[PDB]
């Protein structure tokens, strides 16, 4: 047998189903069955998002919107609390009112990218079966894919790292949820890189997967010196964690980020006959939207029409803007000079396409993010800014 | 223009797509089904389900991932496997390997009809039937494999795909639940498969079935079963639109009411008796009377909603369902007396009514004491159960006059001398070769297509051989290669090998000879 | 009779040695007919070999389908009956028999003489379904017009049965 | 009301009594029903369907709906017919709901069921014959 | 309460459990629990795919495999067998031989579909949200988009209803899977073509993604007449099933179809700045690779070497590529016309990018499936009778 | 497979009520006292992200963050 | 053998007895373990890699494996290692099973655990440490 006791479980053993049966109520004892039902709900009736998610973060009153009392019962030496109102520069009159508009929780999240995962293995399978590389531009391939597109790949890891400090210090579930998910996808990002660049050294030998060259173009070449100091300045220069996600979503992201994976790596991926990159830039994109959702909501829908706070907040937005919108034009000039080393196609990589595509860029960032916090751009200005480094 | 765009985020849901389906068939003088056939379906027919190939997957994978959720999480980690009354873990090696080839067959049936359509929506409704059976199948199989991991007596489970050639009973099951799906008519396949079968009979075989399941302790077979028909509410609709398909040509006021009156004794021939034996002698916990099962299901609610509403387009009430209602009380307690009588070439163990069976079986069925009980006892007192015994009942039958007949047409086992239901023995000599047909309208589709109905009986391949050596040679043995997969009893001892059937010294008699 | 095993026995152990000795593809042909006329439908001359035939002629079909291959010109193949007929006048041939036929009876007789005489690998596979499919949906029109209208005692008569028992 | 039970009328009967009511020559023809069989597979989500819509609005629109516990499943039968909105149900179980999501746990449906939008709906009336299908 | 009984669990019922635990004895009685033990494995160990799949199929042992004995109960009027011998000139030892070599039963193969059908509709989302259809060159969107790529899912269509007498036909539960699970997927491939149509119609207003133009040129333009005939004779002119799935798959799919998909529509999307139009072709061709592994189990791998009809087998095989590969280069003769309507881009749509487009197609064919059948095949001579349509 | 097992059998078994009085209310405290356990180490984990200097560790720590989500949600 | 039952050495006592070897001075100090524990969560897959892996071959190599019912998991104890390659569960399951997916009703490690290619393995050893980790 074996030295312990083998439990009968009180559902199936007729003894003890017995018992319980005995003890159980034959009626409810209370008729309220919906789960947190005090949650205010964003939407026509409450979501299973909202209620497995809203108000796990177990705040005190004199952090704006939680429903606990009395300080915490051990913080940090010298008396920094566990969570703070000294986290963050932005008010608001609730911390819990963000809502990804996606209603992720972890099962959908996880569920979506296991998706995305074994389906791209299927993909690459089927790519490398059809022999579809063979259509590659070697030079694209060689110079402009595995270098630089393998460089961004850092601009990715460090916009994902950080978010380690948001992940510890913002004030809420959602926020919280929102803010991981933005960091995963990010990190993603990188490995999906680094994976293409290994799945185009199976099938080209010679070709170099190592990510010693990108690093080196990261850290040295002065088409990404700019992108570079704003990662590193998002990243490790502050800990506002409202600060690092509006900088680095909603501005560094949002225009440089857009521009180089979307308006260089995969619309030339669409002129030099590269049929592998844009399955990958269809996921880093459709990151980016989904991202850019929660996002929105929490900044601009929230945080900058918060009812006591929203002009105090746009003081902050704005001024950050401002800051991180000059870095990432910086970023954009320093990195237009990749043109000079691409084939000039019409309306592409010659001015007039280039101009357009940042025509395209910072229009969308006006109308996605600028015009709603009432930050005033002129989007031309922008646009020759940039081409002063074409 | 290059600047300018609407981005607000949209995507195409699945009824979008199938608003354009009707639209992909196209006009050519050779576009026209490969199948012989006496309708012509209508052109403009639409489907009930709007379904596309994208939408079909994601919603079978989620039904999918929690049937194997429930099975191989939850109910592996309960033990589910082994708290199954042992008669009705033994039912369901027939009931779900048997109804697999149904199954399997429906495959091919479906893209039969397929092929028959014009309307490129029916063809979908079709073709989702088609991927359905597919994963019925597999549903099917996966039940009798997981029994074969977690079941105290996995034989049977374990290899029905072969052991079940050895039996009359299985070659009932391929004429209705098989040949009768695919072969003949496209029209009349489908009144077999989707109208009767699947509209009708699936109901009590595969919804119905699952109460009795639970009753004795299943809760694997729910699991699937019930996910199962979810696919087949959508292939009843398949059946009522081929229907709504041939309801203008005046073809279907010629021949529907044959074909389907065919169909409808064809299959209640052989599942009104089988599943009345399996549900009532295959559970130590019954539900309610079969009958009343029947009468609800067959009777009431399939011939009232479905027969009986199609009235006002030329369907009549099936000419031979007063015959099968004298099937739905009767003929399942004669298939018994053959199925126990004949244990050895099954692939399943079974159990006699004990005395509780025995006054549940009075109570429901007046007269059943007299006639059939009294038979059971008797079997019991002469060694039915004990290996030692020399006893098989076939040869008792034998020996009392009470010879067994295969109704060339349906498979199905006769004792006229003791059957309660339907039917009356006719021997005919044709070119030579004598044929036992049962009743009135098997007789009739005989005698108009005998080309159709030529399968060979039990008697006719085992002739003269003697039972432990047909059970051998189809491998009905376990894995020491001398114990039967089937056995007369539902204990764990004193199990009949090979040299107890030998024993009795049973061989396979012509049942015709004396004619 | 005493049945030997279902699998494994002396009659298809007889037949096919039988069928070893076929060498050319006319000699497998009239073989194969001559089978099929002797063995297969209910008006088969014999059912002295019925729980084995269906086996006999698969492995009969095998030889003649690999003769065809190795003998004849592969244009052959696709358009000619091994009978040297073309298959497309076989085809039409026996589609106007079938429309041409009176009783369900004379009707029956031509669909089941077509298989006995054409089955593959004597007819070519698509030649052979497409003009089987066409006698089907005829002999299906007049068996199934007016299904009930003759009673059992008249269509034992008509079928010609030799009526051995009916219970009472 | 009582005549859509599982067991209504002749079902009662035990016995002699029942064995005389089915072979009634009166019963040896189907009746035309005007009634719906529906199936649902028991299920978390299907559970608060059967309470929330089925056995509130559901039979406050049609008085005739009897629901049956079967152990394994819910048998629901009706007069007409029975509707089930997938965009209701989905607001009641605060998640996505399509009507393909939805059918997840129908299990049966005697009648005519058809989806329409996010609609699915078993009805007595001859679709296709009487009324004809639509897109969206 | 209810008016029938309300039926006791046997699991959980004490009385009920109490009993069943009496009869069930404290022992196994037999230890062999493979389900399906005696089926010959493929693999080093018995699959769960065959286990499931291999003999569901109940052929007697006249159809070579079955385990079965006896005519069928059932046959159609005049005597033609539930199956038979007679649906097709291919012979073989055993019908239960093909394996996919992916393995699909029916839950893989909707849960990988399942994961595409999901993913598509988050891309879609998210490329609309990008608006990145605004960088699609408007002439090949709405004249080669539109109207040719839009009329080829007519060609996938009845590529997939050639099945439906190979699905009632073939003579194995193996083959069926495969043969259902490919016309699933040439189906869905019309559909997902219809799809993007109809995305674009809601992003360009006066985008017309009604059927008919497309459905008109397949059926009038002459592009499209040699691709039109071929499917029409595959789909009705035969019903040998095994014919259907060599010509269907392996000859002209294999031919037209992989150059049309993957040389014209998704080649030349990445020569005009397509980045919606790859997501699709990525699907199709990855069900091409899936599809071609199993087909060239069952024809090459199998029924060419069959040990006792190999030689008999390719034989058939080679009579049927000779007509339908001669039908499939009059096909892409009629089609490559339509580089007459497309801007001349250099090694693409000149005539050296379409000789050496035509030079992989042929090529690869040759590899894949000519050269294993001991088919014969000037790759050159094919070139030049295509090009003579240019 | 957990969701299957929850949503499917266990409900079609009515599983929730079957639980001795005692332990479904000791369950109330168990699974909600630890949800604050699985919720905090979200961010006790993204702060030994932010710790750690190499990147495997920091992928360690990171692994934990969205485990932790799952968790909390779980509970 | 016994000496990694679950119920081993004072776990055996009751009462009086269990309290004084528990208040015992020298079991006031932790004791060096050579053992690894290992809990699996029940399922059709561990059922069959416990009986057919760990059981069999797993016992085989170590012979010191104590495997215990605990109705929900099984309770594994064993000295020094223990290995569970997922290539030879997947070929016993017949199934594609990576060491991802062994994970799945991997519930617990008393010990080192780490993946290496298709390998799960829990040791004693102190990785990282006195032995480097590696890639593939
Ligand atoms: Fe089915
Ligand atoms: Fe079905
Ligand atoms: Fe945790």
């Amino acid at each position: 047998p074996q030295s312990s006791q083998v439990t009968k479980r009180g559902l199936t053993d007729p003894e003890r189903a017995a018992i319980i049966a005995a003890a159980v109520p034959d009626h409810a004892l209370d008729t309220q069955r919906k789960y947190h039902y005090f949650i205010q709900p964003r939407w026509k009736r409450l979501s299973e998002y909202e209620q497995l998610s809203c108000y796990a973060q177990p705040n005190p009153d004199w952090i704006a919107g939680g429903l606990d009392w009395g300080d915490w019962t051990q913080k940090f030496h010298g008396g920094r609390p566990s969570w703070g109102n000294e986290s963050t520069e932005l008010r608001t009159t609730d911390w819990y009112r963000h809502r990804d508009p996606a209603r992720r929780w972890h099962h959908p999240y996880v569920k979506d990218k296991s998706e995305e995962a074994r389906y791209t293995q299927r993909f690459l399978a089927a790519y490398s079966s059809e022999g579809s590389i063979r259509t590659i531009d070697p030079y694209w391939r060689d110079e402009i894919l595995n270098k630089y597109f393998g460089a961004l790949l850092y601009s990715e890891y460090g916009l994902f790292n950080a978010h380690s400090s948001v992940g510890r210090d913002c004030l809420s579930d959602t926020i919280r949820q929102t803010a991981v998910f933005a960091a995963l996808d990010k990190v993603d990002n990188a490995q999906m890189i680094q994976m293409e660049r290994l799945f185009i050294a199976k099938l080209v030998p010679g070709f170099d997967a190592s990510t010693d060259v990108p690093k080196k173009i990261w850290t040295t070449d002065p088409i990404y010196s700019g992108a570079r100091a704003t990662v590193q300045e998002i990243w490790q220069g502050v800990q506002d964690w409202n600060e690092i996600l509006w900088a680095g979503h909603a501005v560094y992201d949002a225009t440089f980020g857009q521009f180089a994976r979307r308006e260089f790596f995969q619309r030339l991926a669409t002129v030099y006959g590269d049929t592998l990159t844009p399955f990958f830039t269809a996921q880093s994109q459709t990151y980016f939207q989904t991202t850019r959702g929660a996002i929105d909501d929490l900044f601009v829908y929230c945080l900058a029409n918060d009812s006591e706070f929203g002009a105090h907040n746009r003081t902050f937005l704005n001024a950050w803007t401002e800051h991180y919108l000059a870095s990432s034009v910086a970023a954009l000039k320093d990195f237009v000079g990749l043109y000079a080393k691409v084939e000039k196609v019409a309306g592409a990589t010659d001015r007039a396409g280039v101009s357009e595509a940042l025509q395209r860029v910072f229009g969308d960032w006006k109308i996605d993010y600028a015009d709603k916090i009432g930050f005033r751009v002129d989007v031309d200005q922008k646009v020759d800014a940039v081409l002063a480094g074409y | 223009d290059a600047l300018k765009v609407n981005r607000a985020p949209v995507g195409v849901e699945p009824q979008e797509v199938h608003k354009w389906l009707q639209s992909f068939n196209w006009d050519f003088k050779e576009n026209r089904t490969k199948y012989p056939t006496k309708y012509h379906m209508a052109n403009e027919t639409k489907e009930q389900f709007k379904v596309i190939a994208k939408e079909y997957a994601r919603m079978e994978a989620a039904k999918d991932e929690r049937q194997f959720g429930t099975l191989l999480d939850g109910l592996t980690r309960l033990g589910a496997g082994n708290k199954v009354h042992p008669r009705w873990g033994e039912t369901m090696k027939v009931i779900s390997n048997f109804l697999e080839v149904g199954e399997y067959n429906a495959i091919a049936a479906s893209a039969m009809l397929w092929d028959s359509a014009t309307a490129a929506e029916q063809k979908n409704g079709y073709l989702a039937q088609v991927l359905d059976e597919i994963r019925h199948t597999h549903q099917c199989a996966f039940i009798n494999h997981y029994y074969s991991k977690h079941y105290h007596d996995p034989a049977g489970h374990n290899d029905a795909r072969r052991t079940r050639a050895i039996g009359p009973l299985w070659k009932g099951m391929k004429r209705v639940f098989a040949d009768g799906f695919i072969s003949g008519d496209a029209v009349e396949c489908s009144v077999n498969l989707q109208l009767v079968g699947e509209a009708c009979f699936t109901n009590p075989l595969i919804v119905a079935v699952t109460e009795w399941a639970s009753a004795n302790g299943d809760e694997i077979t729910p699991t699937v079963f019930l996910s199962v028909e979810t696919d087949e509410l959508r292939h009843m609709a398949n059946g009522y639109q081929t229907v709504v398909s041939i309801a203008n040509d005046p073809a279907s006021a010629k021949f529907l009411n044959t074909d389907l009156n065919n169909a409808f004794w064809t299959q209640q021939k052989y599942f009104t008796p089988v599943l009345g034996y399996l549900f009532e002698y295959g559970s130590k916990f019954k539900v309610e009377p079969w009958v009343k099962t029947w009468n609800r299901w067959v009777y009431e609610d399939w011939g009232g909603i479905w027969i009986g509403r199609l009235g006002k387009y030329g369907v009549e009430s099936p000419a031979s369902l007063r015959d099968a209602k004298r099937d739905a009380y009767w003929a399942h307690h004669d298939l018994a007396l053959a199925a126990y009588a004949m244990w050895p070439l099954g692939f399943a163990r079974l159990a006699l009514p004990d005395e509780e069976d025995q006054a549940w079986f009075e109570a429901n069925y007046p007269g059943w004491a007299d006639h059939y009980g009294k038979i059971f006892n008797e079997w019991k007192k002469l060694g039915y159960e004990d290996p030692k015994s020399g006893f098989i009942p076939y040869q008792w039958l034998l020996a009392n006059g009470h010879d067994v007949y295969i109704d060339r047409v349906s498979q199905v086992p006769f004792i006229p001398s003791l059957a309660k239901g339907t039917g009356s023995l006719r021997v005919h000599e044709f070119n030579g070769k004598k044929h036992s047909l049962t009743d009135d309208w098997g007789e009739r589709q005989w005698l108009i297509e005998p080309e159709r109905y030529e399968c060979h009986n039990v008697f006719e391949q085992y002739e003269g051989r003697e039972l432990s050596e047909v059970i051998a040679e189809g491998h009905g043995v376990r894995s020491d290669g001398k114990t039967l997969i089937a056995q007369p009893h539902t204990r764990g001892d004193n199990l009949w090998t090979l040299e107890d059937i030998k024993r009795a010294g049973c061989v396979f008699p012509d049942p015709l000879a004396k004619f | 009779a005493k049945r030997e095993p279902i699998h494994d026995n002396s009659i298809r152990t007889e037949w096919e040695a039988k069928i070893a000795k076929l060498t050319s593809v006319d000699q497998a042909t009239k073989f194969i007919q001559d089978f099929r006329l002797a063995y297969t439908s209910p008006f088969r001359k014999s059912y002295d070999i019925d729980v084995d035939y269906q086996y006999i002629e698969r492995k009969i079909e095998e030889k003649l389908s690999v003769l065809k291959t190795e003998k004849l010109p592969v244009a052959d193949l696709i358009t000619k009956a091994t009978t040297g007929e073309d298959a497309a006048a076989v085809e039409a041939t026996w589609i106007a028999k079938i429309k041409a036929a009176k009783s369900k009876y004379e009707a029956e007789r031509i669909h089941i003489e077509f298989r006995q005489l054409y089955k593959p690998p004597v007819l070519p596979v698509n030649v052979f379904l497409r003009t089987d499919a066409a006698l089907g949906t005829v002999l299906m029109e007049i068996r199934n017009t007016d299904y009930y209208g003759t009673p059992l005692e008249g269509l034992r008569k008509e079928r010609g049965v030799k009526v051995l028992h009916l219970q009472a | 009301s009582a005549h859509n039970a599982y067991n209504a009328g002749i079902m009662q009967k035990t016995g002699k009594a029942f064995a005389d009511e089915f072979f009634a020559e009166e019963n040896q023809v189907v009746h035309e029903s005007n009634a719906v069989v529906l199936v649902l597979m028991k299920s978390d989500e299907i559970d608060a369907i059967i309470e929330d819509i089925v056995l509130k609005g559901g039979k406050a629109k049609n008085p005739s709906i009897v629901v049956e516990d079967k152990a394994g499943f819910w048998w629901i039968k009706a007069d007409g017919a029975i509707e089930i909105d997938a965009a209701e149900a989905g607001e009641l179980l605060g998640k996505p709901f399509s009507v393909y999501d939805l059918l997840i746990n129908v299990s049966s449906t005697v009648g005519r069921a058809y989806t329409l939008g996010t609609k699915f709906t078993i009805t007595s009336e001859l679709m296709g014959l009487d009324r004809a299908l639509t897109d969206i």
